């Protein structure tokens, strides 16, 4: 624990581009791991719609799905405006 | 001498018997599997001589962004 502060002294002193890059890949590394926004990224990746949705036949059975884009049924994109 | 060092005719008279069946079972059945190996190979209707073919697991069966696929 003391060495390795010399050693990073050391390093700082000599050379500071190494630092940098090696500090700067390790945060781009394990961020990414620690943030609550990429499973937002993750919805908005699936939230917009390059197909066509194509309707269901109705069976009868299907109270989960709208009979109408405007139904209260369906998924919700009100979070997004939020955001 | 006859009673110290051998047997009497019977034990090897039926023991030739014995040899010749198991041997002539053994030549009809390496007949048979090569007749059966000939017909198994010329149909590809047997458990031998299947090749691959595609897994028709491996098909998406959903909508394409287009109706005729
Ligand atoms: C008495 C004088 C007048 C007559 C003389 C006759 C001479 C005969 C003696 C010479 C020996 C003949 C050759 C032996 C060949 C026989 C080998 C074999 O086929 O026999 C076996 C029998 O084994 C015997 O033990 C054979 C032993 C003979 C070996 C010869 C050794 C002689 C070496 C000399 C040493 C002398 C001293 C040495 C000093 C250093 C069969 O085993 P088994 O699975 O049951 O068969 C089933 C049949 N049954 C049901 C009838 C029993
Ligand atoms: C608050 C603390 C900050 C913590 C930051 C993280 C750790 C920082 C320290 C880690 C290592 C720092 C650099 C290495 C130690 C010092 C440099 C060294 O070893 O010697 C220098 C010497 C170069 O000098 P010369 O060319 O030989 O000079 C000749 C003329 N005299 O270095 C070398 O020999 C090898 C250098 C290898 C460079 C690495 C290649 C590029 C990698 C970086 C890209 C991004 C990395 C991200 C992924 C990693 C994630 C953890």
């Amino acid at each position: 624990a003391g060495r390795i502060a010399s050693f990073l002294k050391n390093a700082w002193a000599k050379e500071p581009v190494l630092v940098a890059s090696f500090a700067i890949g390790g945060l781009a590394i394990i961020l990414p791991s620690l943030s609550p926004y990429t499973n937002y990224a993750i919805r908005i990746n699936r939230a917009t719609p390059y197909n066509y949705p194509v309707p269901l036949r109705d069976d009868g059975n299907m109270p989960d799905v709208p009979s109408h884009p405007q139904d209260p049924q369906g998924p919700s994109l009100e979070w997004l405006k939020n955001l | 001498i006859a009673r110290t060092f051998y047997d009497g005719p019977e034990k090897n008279y039926e023991k030739t018997m014995a040899i010749l069946q198991i041997e002539a079972e053994k030549a009809e059945l390496r007949l048979k599997e090569l007749e059966v190996r000939r017909l198994m190979r010329a149909r590809g209707d047997g458990p031998w001589y299947q090749y691959p073919t595609i897994d028709k697991a491996l098909i998406d069966h959903s909508p394409k962004t287009t109706p005729d696929n």
